[PDB]
Parts: C-alpha cells; sequence; structure tokens
C-alpha cells in the first residue's frame, strides 16, 4: 500500500518482505522503496544498444564493455570482509551460473585477488573449471595452483601443449610452464615424480626427460637446490655412496678433486654403476666450467681421472635387457680421452700462434661431440671477455672458424652456437673503430650464414627479422646477410623459409641488394619464385 | 625442546616462501625429530610440508641413523586429509628405506591415473 | 624494565666475504627460536667470538634497571646498579633505520632495524611482533653475553 516506485520494482524481493512486515518507523523502508530515483534506466541501458545501432559499432563489444564495467564494480565493491561468509552460505545458484556463463576472468581475478579466504567459492570455481572441457585454462595463476586436483590437470595440459609444440616451443612455453612448477618446491617434487614415471618408457620419454632437465635448470637458476630431488628420483640412489658424493658435489655446485677420486675409485672396475648417474647435464656443465675455463688451472695429477670420467660419461653404451646389462664396451673412450686431453692441453697452453699451429689436430678433435661442446664453452669464455678484439688477423676469425667447425661436424649444438653468435652480435664493443665494429658484425653474419647453410636456418632468419623489426640494428648488416644468403641458395624453396624470408627482403631496403651482380641475378629471382610458389603474395 | 610445535611453526612457518629453506639439516636433529613425532598432528600443513621436504635434504648417514622415526613421521603424514601431505607422504615413504623416491604412485589416486593415461597416449603419439 | 628486545642467537657465519677490518668483524647469526637474522659488528680483539657460539643479546633502552632514562653522558662514577654487570659486552649506539616488508595497502610483516654503535653496524631482521620496541633515531644498548 505504498505506491512509491520509479524503478525499484526490480528490487521487489527484499522490498516485499519489508512491505508486509514493515512496522515501527518505516521511514528507511519507504526511502529505500523509492531509492531508485532515476527512470527505467535498466531498460534504457538496453536502449543504449539500440542507440549504438545508429552508432559506429552495433556489435558485441557493447555488452562486453558493460560486463567489463560490471566485473570492475564487482572487484571494486568486492565483499572482502564477508567474502568467505558469502562463499560458505549460498554458493548453489550463483557461482554455478556465473561459472556457466561468465567464467572468463571473473572468478580467476577473484582467486588472484586474495586467494586465502572464500574456500567455498574457490572450491566451487575450481571444480567448475574442472567441469570445463579444455584445461584449468581459466586458472592460469602461479599462486592459485595450490590445489592438487587443479594443479595436476594444469600440469597435464601444459605438458600436452609443450609436447605438441616441439623444439621451437621449447623456448617460448618453458618459463610459462616453469613458473608454476618451481613456485612451490613440493609442486616441483610432484612434477619431477611425474617426469620420472613418464620417462620410464623408451617410446617417446626422451622429450619428457628433456622437459624435466629444463625445469631442473630453471630451478637451479631461480634458487633451488634441486639436485638432491633429481638424484632422489633417479636410480643412482640404488648405489648409495656415489649418489651421496654427487649430492654433496651438486649441492656445492663445484668440482672437488677428492670427490672425483671417490667417484673414480668406484668407476673403471668390474662393477660400474648404471651409466645414467653420470649423464646428468648439470654435472657435465660443472665439468666444462671446472675444466675449460681459460683460467682455472687443474693440478696435473687427478687430471687424467677427470678426462676418464668425462670419457666414460660421453662414450660407453649398454644393453638394459630387463634392468640388467650384459654387453658394454670401452673401446672408444681411449680416443675420447686422448681428444679431451689434447683439447685441455690446448686450452691450458694459452699461446695463440700455437693455437693456429695445432688447429689441424683441433679440427681432428671436434669430430667428437663432447669435445665440440667443450670448445664451444671455451670460445664462449674466451671471446666474450671484454676488450678481447685487439688481436686482429682478419678481424680475428680464428675462434669463429672453430665456431664453423662445431657447426659443421654436429647439429645439436646449433642452438648454443646461435645463442653465442647473437650474444656477440648484440654486444656493443667499446674502444673499437666503428668501421671495425661494422666489419666484426659482418664476420658474425658470415658465421650466421654458415649456420644457415648446414640446415639450421629458421631461428637464424627469425632473429634477423626480429632485429630488423624490433630494436633495430644497422640496416647494412641485414643487407649483407641477404646478399650472402642469396649468393648461395637455389630453388626448390620450402614454404616456411619463403614465409619467413619474404618481409625482410621486400620491406625496408629493396634497392640496396642489387648493385653489380649481373652474372647471377639478384633478389628479382627470389621475388619471381615467391610469386610462383604462393597464391598472390598471400 | 619445550613448545617444539610452536618452534617448528616459528622457524618454518613463513608461508610467503614455499621452498625448503636452507640450514634445514641444522634444524633437523634426531632429538628434534623425536620431539616432532608426538606433536605432529598439531602443526599446520605448510610447516608440515616444509618438514617432509626438508627430511630429504638431510645427508645419507643422518637418515641412516634414525630412519625409523622418519618412517613414523611418514606413517602419521599418510593419514592426514590434506592432499599435499598425502601425496608427498606417498612419494617420500620410500626415501629413508631405500634411498630412492617412490615411482609407484598409481594406486589410491585417480589423479595420477588420469595424468598417466592421458600422457601415455600423448607420449605414444608424439615420437 | 627498559628492555626493548631479548633473544638468544647462534653464530653461523663470521665475515664470510672476507675480513674487511682486522679488529672488528661482522657476525651473521640466526636466532635460536624466533627465526630472525642478526648481522653484528664486534671487536674481535677485546672480545673474541668464534663460529658456532651461542649468545644472549638484549637491546635495552637504558642500563639502569629502574629505567631512569639517562641522557647518554659518560658517567664512570655512577654507582647506581646497572644491568651491564650481568653481561660482558655492552655497546651503546643509535638506531638509524627501520625498513621493512611493507605495502601501501596492508601492514608490514618482516621488519629490519638498523643500528650503529659508534661505527659498528648491526642489522636485526625479524618479525614485527618482536621489533615493535624499536623507534627511529633513539639510543639503545646491546648487552650480549656468550654461553655454552
Amino acid at each position: 500500500x505504498x505506491x512509491x516506485x520509479x524503478x525499484x520494482x526490480x528490487x521487489x524481493x527484499x522490498x516485499x518482505x519489508x512491505x508486509x512486515x514493515x512496522x515501527x518507523x518505516x521511514x528507511x523502508x519507504x526511502x529505500x522503496x523509492x531509492x531508485x530515483x532515476x527512470x527505467x534506466x535498466q531498460t534504457v541501458n538496453l536502449l543504449a544498444e539500440w542507440l549504438i545501432q545508429t552508432g559506429v559499432e552495433p556489435v558485441q563489444v557493447q555488452e562486453t564493455v558493460e560486463n567489463h564495467l560490471k566485473s570492475l564494480l564487482i572487484k571494486h565493491f568486492d565483499p572482502r570482509k564477508a567474502d568467505s561468509i558469502f562463499t560458505e552460505e549460498g554458493e548453489t545458484p550463483a557461482w554455478l551460473e556465473q561459472m556457466i556463463a561468465h567464467t572468463t576472468w571473473r572468478d580467476l581475478f577473484y582467486k588472484l585477488a586474495e586467494a586465502h579466504p572464500d574456500c567455498l567459492m574457490l572450491n566451487f570455481t575450481v571444480k567448475l573449471i574442472s567441469d570445463a572441457g579444455y584445461q584449468g585454462e581459466i586458472t592460469s595463476v602461479s599462486t592459485a595452483c595450490q590445489q592438487l586436483e587443479v594443479f595436476s590437470r594444469v600440469l597435464r595440459t601444459s605438458l600436452a601443449t609443450i609436447l605438441d609444440g616441439g623444439e621451437e616451443n621449447l623456448e617460448k612455453n618453458l618459463p610459462e610452464f616453469a613458473k608454476m612448477v618451481c613456485h612451490g618446491e613440493h609442486t616441483y617434487l610432484f612434477a619431477q615424480a611425474m617426469m620420472s614415471v613418464l620417462a620410464q618408457e623408451e617410446q617417446g620419454g626422451s622429450a619428457v626427460r628433456r622437459i624435466a632437465q629444463e625445469v631442473q635448470r630453471f630451478a637451479q637458476e631461480k634458487g633451488h637446490d634441486a639436485s638432491q630431488i633429481t638424484l632422489a628420483l633417479g636410480t643412482a640412489a640404488s648405489y648409495p655412496r656415489a649418489c651421496q658424493a654427487l649430492g654433496a658435489m651438486l649441492s656445492k655446485g663445484a668440482l672437488n678433486p677428492a670427490d672425483i677420486t671417490v667417484l673414480f675409485k668406484m668407476f673403471t672396475s668390474m662393477d660400474p654403476p648404471p651409466v645414467e648417474l653420470i649423464r646428468v647435464p648439470a654435472f657435465l656443465d660443472l665439468f666444462m666450467q671446472s675444466l675449460f675455463k681459460p683460467g682455472a688451472r687443474i693440478n696435473q695429477d687427478h687430471k687424467h681421472k677427470y678426462i676418464h670420467i668425462l670419457a666414460y660419461a660421453a662414450s660407453v653404451v649398454e644393453t638394459w635387457k630387463k634392468n640388467k646389462r650384459v654387453s658394454i664396451n670401452k673401446d672408444e673412450l681411449k680416443s675420447t680421452s686422448k681428444a679431451v686431453e689434447t683439447v685441455h692441453n690446448l686450452c691450458c697452453n694459452e699461446n695463440a700462434s700455437e693455437l693456429v699451429a695445432e688447429l689441424s689436430t683441433l679440427y681432428q678433435c671436434i669430430r667428437f661431440p663432447v669435445v665440440a661442446m667443450g670448445v664451444l664453452k671455451w670460445v664462449d669464455w674466451t671471446v666474450s671477455e671484454p676488450r678481447y678484439f685487439q688481436l686482429q688477423t682478419d678481424h680475428t676469425p680464428v675462434h669463429l672458424a672453430l665456431l664453423d667447425e662445431i657447426s659443421t661436424c654436429h647439429q645439436l649444438l646449433h642452438p648454443q652456437v646461435l645463442q653465442l653468435l647473437v650474444k656477440l652480435f648484440e654486444t656493443e664493443h667499446s674502444q673499437l673503430d666503428v668501421m671495425e665494429q661494422l666489419e666484426l658484425k659482418k664476420t658474425l653474419l658470415d658465421r650466421m650464414v654458415h649456420l644457415l647453410s648446414r640446415g639450421y636456418v629458421l631461428p637464424v632468419v627469425s632473429y634477423i627479422r626480429k632485429c630488423l623489426e624490433k630494436l633495430d640494428t644497422d640496416i647494412s648488416l641485414i643487407r649483407y646477410f641477404v646478399t650472402e644468403v642469396l649468393d648461395v641458395i637455389a630453388p626448390p624453396y620450402t614454404s616456411d623459409f619463403v614465409q619467413l624470408f619474404l618481409p625482410i627482403l621486400e620491406n625496408d631496403s629493396i634497392a640496396g641488394t642489387i648493385k653489380t651482380e649481373g652474372e647471377h641475378d639478384p633478389v628479382t629471382e627470389f621475388i619471381a619464385h615467391c610469386k610462383s610458389n604462393f597464391i598472390m603474395v598471400n | 625442546e619445550s613448545d617444539t610445535g610452536l618452534w617448528l611453526h616459528n622457524k618454518l612457518g613463513a608461508t610467503d616462501e614455499l621452498w625448503a629453506p636452507p640450514s634445514i639439516a641444522s634444524l633437523l636433529t634426531a632429538a628434534v625429530i623425536d620431539n616432532i613425532r608426538l606433536c605432529f598432528h598439531g602443526l599446520s600443513s605448510a610447516v608440515k610440508l616444509k618438514l617432509l621436504l626438508g627430511t630429504l635434504h638431510l645427508p645419507r648417514r643422518t637418515v641412516d641413523e634414525m630412519k625409523g622415526a622418519l618412517m613414523e613421521i611418514i606413517q602419521l603424514a599418510s593419514l592426514d586429509s590434506d592432499p599435499w601431505v598425502l601425496m608427498v607422504a606417498d612419494i617420500l615413504k620410500s626415501f629413508p628405506d631405500t634411498g630412492s623416491l617412490n615411482l609407484e604412485l598409481e594406486e589410491q589416486n585417480p589423479n595420477v591415473q588420469d595424468i598417466l593415461g592421458e600422457l601415455r597416449e600423448k607420449v605414444g603419439e608424439c615420437e | 624494565a627498559g628492555i626493548l628486545f631479548e633473544d638468544i642467537f647462534d653464530v653461523k657465519d663470521i665475515d664470510p666475504e672476507g675480513k674487511k677490518f682486522d679488529r672488528v668483524s661482522r657476525l651473521h647469526c640466526e636466532s635460536e627460536s624466533f627465526k630472525m637474522d642478526l648481522i653484528l659488528d664486534v671487536n674481535i680483539q677485546i672480545y673474541p667470538v668464534d663460529l658456532g657460539d651461542k649468545f644472549r643479546l638484549v637491546i635495552a633502552s637504558t642500563l639502569y634497571e629502574d629505567g631512569t632514562l639517562d641522557d647518554g653522558e659518560y658517567n664512570p662514577t655512577d654507582d647506581r646498579p646497572s644491568r651491564a654487570d650481568q653481561f660482558e659486552y655492552v655497546m651503546y649506539g643509535k638506531v638509524y633505520r627501520i625498513e621493512g616488508d611493507e605495502t601501501s595497502t596492508e601492514a608490514a610483516t618482516r621488519l629490519s632495524a638498523y643500528v650503529s654503535y659508534g661505527g659498528l653496524l648491526m642489522r636485526l631482521q625479524g618479525d614485527a611482533n618482536n621489533l615493535h620496541g624499536f623507534e627511529v633515531d633513539s639510543r639503545v644498548y646491546l648487552l650480549m653475553k656468550k654461553l655454552a
């Protein structure tokens, strides 16, 4: 019997219960009965879409902007004092419908905001994201992964994403995967245990082992002592004292000679450990650090023990016929030992005319992969010393000819080789002449062309496009790269190489590529072949 | 010592960090573990998880001294209704006994079953 | 009675990045119970501290057990009973900085008080419930005492 409404009829619920049982002084009741002092603006907001029909954009962005304003209001007027109370009270028709329709970022930002209260709302929204078909895809939060049913499935879909990705996606997805599984070290334990059980199989478990090794490398970067977890997952703990020695040594992150005598007494006997205890890559990286730094002298007595340990790591084969070995061999680790000994002598002698002299023996050595990885780390630690480029022969291409040898005789080192070349190319060399810096960059681009020749092309051209577009280098260097690449290649052309090599050539310095070639035609041939491949160019 | 549950919650209960903190082998002495064994159901799940992960960072001889008390803490940890404590107890039950962690995590858990089934299919098709 | 802070620490490191000064070294110490770090400059000559030691450390606003709040003048003839007779290494200095893990929205949890004893620096990083007695630009004492 009030009859005092403008648009408070939409609030007809709580009004009605305050209408029949009003009593006492209903001043506040009547004031809230007519607190909707505007017109029918809940319908006129729907008429704003009809006005947008005359506007520039009658699309779904208007309802998206209204829902974004509603989400910003629900986060601004978030009921943080009674968040867990309102979570634990109703929760049946509201959170279920909201996760049915508007589960895009609302409850995700709500669980990103506080995440300690509202365990009923967090549990219902987590179970509804579990009811979502693709996953865990809404809960992409480094601190909302503290629930096991959530985190296991998020781990599953991220592993599926990486394992369908490949080596290209190995660089892009792995920090976005590793910030979750290194957030808590117990989550690291869960993830590495899953890596172990999946890498029990020889039918594609090598990529799982690889992803485990990059997660372990990221754990070593961020600050874990994750080597003890790594050895506790391994079979190496079945032979206790060797694994304990590795545990202390990889907890120190450095080589102790007494510790390697403890290892070496257990090796080269008639009962070796299973070779997967020594194949851990952080251990071989500490070997490269302690052995092939240009300083860091090794005291000539347990040196052959070091070389024999690296040779046994990178040499021997085995046949695990139902968890036992019956046929191993040691007949190439003498050549491996001789090669790594010759290379450590050449890195110990530190005399550069001798480095030019024994370069044929060094070319004989880099036929071996562990030798080539070690020479790559040594040339990294030598050439990247500041104020190095002051010996100048053809702007010092000697170590870069060793880069060409490493790139020639192997293929798996090519990411590290490209990483070294793009580390030197980004590095501005002070105290050099600017023409001299420019010819140093021309030499590094000659090395990148040599990497492009041996198959490893797409990250190189991707970097050249990245440094023409983003944060630009000198245009003459890219012109020289295009000039040297197009003086060696010939059709047929794979579509990815055309798709990646087209925009750097056609945009931004057409004219500089052709000056005086004549006998073999310039970029015009590549443009003609690019028109003949694609569907016009598109 | 006295009030040792409060002592573990004081030295380990900074919930803003989630790794095993350093000097955890200097915080886990056999007398301290034998003080934990009677007040183990009182302290919080985060501190309990720090404790169970820190029991792996001990050296091998200290684990080999008093592995029975560590197994008792494991058996009390497997009874807790927390998901993390149950899973970490299921992993860590084989570490003081053998030296290696558990690899058979497959029973009593539909989570491990779903992840292993989907990932065995995925690994089988991604060679 | 005038004590701002009291805890037993345990020496973990003595000046681990090398010894910058021969007569004074810094001690990286952890607490026995409260989970707090203390970095302390001490004179090794008149008061040698070895690694693995355990000591009590009591910041007091004054030495006089009644809390009479002296100005800070050197009175070697005052026979009022002070608390320094319980201890064996008393350093007087001013607390110059209280930084902490704080946010512009919520309060600080982990505080870090800085105090210079003449020139001998001490950082005490603990929780805010234990470092609440500290105030910036006030005068404190140190009162450490080693014990087996």
